[PDB]
């Protein structure tokens, strides 16, 4: 009679064979990465061919149904998950000239060359093609290694972007969507809640504004960086302009601590160093990972301890076999705790070891939810929750709880504008960098831009925003644009962008419901139980509910808001405009040295 | 009992009922072997839709987690009748 029957005993019966086969399939990659011989090869690989083809047949008659007959709203998002077509109505010949692009695109782009002109003299391995770029201060070296780097390493990447937009344009007619820019905002999709649902249409109005408020504290960093170069580097450095591209160190432009010694915030105050002592005081390699531990038992939650410390090694390559300690924690499966990493005793890493295993927390406590539901809210939930408190642990009066810090330590305020600036500068390093990117790309699903504008559309959004010019004009032989990153590895970033506004609301949902006072970008959580059984409301919701719900019980916001984020560095943007109060904030991208 | 009761290749060999008709009343066991079945068009031998077999294997292994390792149950039920009581728990003291 009531065919709801058929939809319940499929979802039990998938989820017990799959979840073992998560298990069984989990296990041949981190056993491959802790141990890599060739033997492992054929028990890594084929555990990954036989599980799609036995999901596919499972996943085949999953979306042969749909979200009909089935009251039960919860069990109809756990539906909704399953039923994404993707590729499975896509037709094995379309599917074989797009695997062509993709398996040659990564290999080419690792092995980067650079003509050496004028032979130099008897060479061997070294330099290397990493490692020349980063310490050049020399002009000619910097930009030779920089042009290389551009030029010929774009012009292998020409023939495969092409190949792979052309599919792009046809696949959508044949999977029964219009295009790919779609799927992509599709991505947050509230279906079926009444008073209660979002729209892919709010975030173009809400991410208009994150930028325009947070654009005069970066021009103030833009400011910042040519002001103090100008006196180190006045010839390489246009005033009424832009800067050059190999300036910035890099290709990629995160970092800017390279020429650190040069552009020091202080410098009459010496370098801030004290851990020193602590490194000759001989501590055990696996306490950083305690001290994480001790921390979480504070907001009242058991220890974990028993059958999860074994499976783990630290500091020790352990054989003549070679190990590779990316920062890899996966839960492999069924409750089982496993960290690959090379554990050392250093004040950068003690926040990533926070980082590291704060994941697992993240994981252990919605391990109770169904297959088709089991991970977090949103894609920037997790890392942000490791963050907040690995910087909150990692700060210097904290140290002062923990004894770290030294007795005689005086009240200082230099210190602390000096980690935010650099801890500020990384993050909004990129934004403008990616906010081109993700905007550039959803117009060119549309089809109101043709082939042909692909080298001018590209750079015309980046001087708009981020101002970045290469000195010398390239002709359409050369291909400077195709450099991006998500052609030329295919990773996607949108685990990191609305993560950082994740991260500011995370950051200051937990001080104002914890009855914090004082500073902003100082919160402390040590020695409190109230945030954590705040904590828990979602850190176990699971995504059985669209992340809307759980957004209004911690704070009572169902949008995304940027006003606090000038609160956080009230201290620090009163020493920026200070210093700037005769120049100009700003520049000029439409002027070049060329006219 | 993980220390015993677990297999590292898998211990198979348990066996337990995920789908069948009704409820069952209490003490009564279920060892018949029959495929379960929705519209009855589904005949034996051929199971593509909507035919599944509901014992599923517990795959015990001794690296999965403290729920999921395999724990022995014993149950003691206690019955009084029109019997006289042959069944019972008697601490002597020495004499003097
Ligand atoms: C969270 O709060 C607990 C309870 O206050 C802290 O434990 C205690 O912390 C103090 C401060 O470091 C430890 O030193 C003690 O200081 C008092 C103050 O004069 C002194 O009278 C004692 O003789 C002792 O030296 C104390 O040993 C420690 N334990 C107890 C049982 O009090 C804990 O450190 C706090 N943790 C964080 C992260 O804030
Ligand atoms: C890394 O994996 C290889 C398998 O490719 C291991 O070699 C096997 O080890 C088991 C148990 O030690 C033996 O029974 C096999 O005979 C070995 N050879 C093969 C081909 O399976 C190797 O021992 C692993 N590394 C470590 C450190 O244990
Ligand atoms: C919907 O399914 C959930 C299972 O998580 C259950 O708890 C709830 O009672 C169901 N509600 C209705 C109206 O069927
Ligand atoms: C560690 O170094 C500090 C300063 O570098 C000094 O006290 C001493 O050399 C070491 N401390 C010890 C051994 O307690
Ligand atoms: C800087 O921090 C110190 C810390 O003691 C204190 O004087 C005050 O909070 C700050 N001083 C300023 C902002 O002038
Ligand atoms: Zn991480």
């Amino acid at each position: 009679s009531t065919t709801e029957e058929q939809a319940k005993t499929f979802l039990e019966k998938f989820n017990h064979e799959a979840e073992d086969l998560s298990y069984q399939s989990s296990l041949a990659s981190w056993n491959y990465n802790t141990n890599i011989t060739d033997e492992n090869v054929q028990k890594m690989n084929e555990a990954r061919a036989k599980w799609s083809a036995f999901y596919e047949e499972q996943s085949r008659m999953a979306k042969t149904y749909s979200l009909e007959e089935i009251q039960n709203l919860t069990l109809k998002r756990q539906l909704k998950a399953l039923q994404q077509s993707g590729t499975s109505v896509l037709s094995a010949e379309k599917s074989k000239r797009l695997n062509t692009i993709l398996n040659t695109m990564s290999t080419i782009y690792s092995t980067g060359k650079v003509l050496d002109p004028n032979t130099q003299e008897c060479l061997a391995l070294e330099p290397g093609l990493d490692d020349i770029m980063e310490n050049s201060r020399d002009y000619n070296r910097r930009l030779w290694a920089w042009e290389g780097w551009r030029a010929e390493v774009g012009k292998q990447l020409r023939p495969l972007y092409e190949e792979y937009v052309v599919l792009e344009n046809e696949m959508a007619r044949a999977n029964n969507y219009e295009d790919y820019g779609d799927y992509w905002r599709g991505d947050y999709e509230v279906t079926e809640a009444g008073d209660y649902d979002y729209s892919r249409d709010q975030l173009m109005k809400d991410v208009e504004n994150t930028f325009a408020e947070i654009k005069p504290l970066y021009e103030q960093l833009h400011a910042y960086v040519r002001a103090k170069l100008m006196d180190t580097y006045p010839s390489y450095i246009s005033p009424t302009g832009c800067l050059p591209a190999h300036l910035l160190g890099d290709m990629w432009g995160r970092f800017w601590t390279n020429l650190y010694s040069l552009t020091v915030p202080f410098k009459h105050k010496p370098s801030i160093d004290v851990t020193e002592k602590m490194k000759n005081q001989s501590w055990d390699a696996e306490r950083i990972f305690k001290e994480a531990e001790k921390f979480f038992v504070s907001i009242s939650l058991p220890h974990m301890t028993q059958g999860f410390w074994d499976n783990s090694m630290l500091t020790e390559p352990g054989d003549g076999r070679k190990v590779v300690c990316h920062p890899t924690a996966w839960d492999l499966g069924k409750g089982d705790f496993r960290i690959k990493m090379c554990t050392k005793v250093t004040m950068d890493d003690f926040l990533t070891a926070h980082h590291e295993m704060g994941h697992i927390q993240y994981d252990m406590a919605y391990a109770a939810q169904p297959y088709l539901l089991r991970d977090g809210a949103n894609e920037g939930f997790h890392e942000a929750v490791g963050e907040i408190m690995s910087l909150s642990a990692a700060t210097p009066h904290y140290l002062k709880a923990l004894g770290l810090l030294e007795p005689d330590f005086y009240e200082d305020n230099e210190t602390e504008i000096n980690f935010l600036l650099k801890q500020a500068l990384t993050i909004v390093g990129t934004l403008p960098f990616t906010y081109m990117l993700e905007k550039w790309r959803w117009m060119v699903f549309k089809g109101e831009i043709p082939k042909e504008q692909w080298m001018e559309k590209w750079w015309e959004m980046k001087r708009e925003i981020v101002g970045v010019v290469e000195p010398l004009p390239h002709d359409e032989t050369y291909c400077d644009p195709a450099c991006l990153f998500h052609v030329a590895e295919d990773y996607s970033f949108i685990r990191y962008y609305t993560r950082t506004i994740y991260q500011f609301q995370f950051h200051e949902a937990l001080c104002k419901t914890a009855n914090h006072e004082g500073a902003l970008f100082k919160c402390d959580i040590s020695n409190s139980t109230e945030a954590g059984q705040r904590l828990l409301q979602m850190l176990s919701l699971g995504k059985s509910e669209p992340w809307t719900l759980a957004l209004e019980s911690i704070v009572g916001i169902k949008t995304m808001d940027v006003k606090p984020l000038l609160n956080y560095f009230e201290p620090l943007f009163t020493w920026l405009k200070e210093q700037n109060r005769n120049s100009f904030v700003g520049w000029s991208t439409e002027w070049t040295p060329y006219s | 009992s993980n220390k015993l009761d677990s297999k590292v290749s898998g211990n198979y060999n348990y066996l337990y009922r995920l789908f069948r008709k009704s409820n069952l009343k209490p003490f009564e066991r279920d060892i018949s072997t029959e495929i379960y079945q929705a519209g009855n068009k589904p005949c034996n031998g051929v199971a593509g839709f909507n035919c599944y077999f509901p014992l599923r294997s517990y795959s015990f292994r001794p690296t999965y987690g403290v729920g999921h390792q395999p724990y022995r149950v014993v149950v003691l039920s206690f019955e009084l009748l029109h019997a006289p009581a042959t069944v019972c728990g008697k601490k002597s003291t020495n004499l003097v």
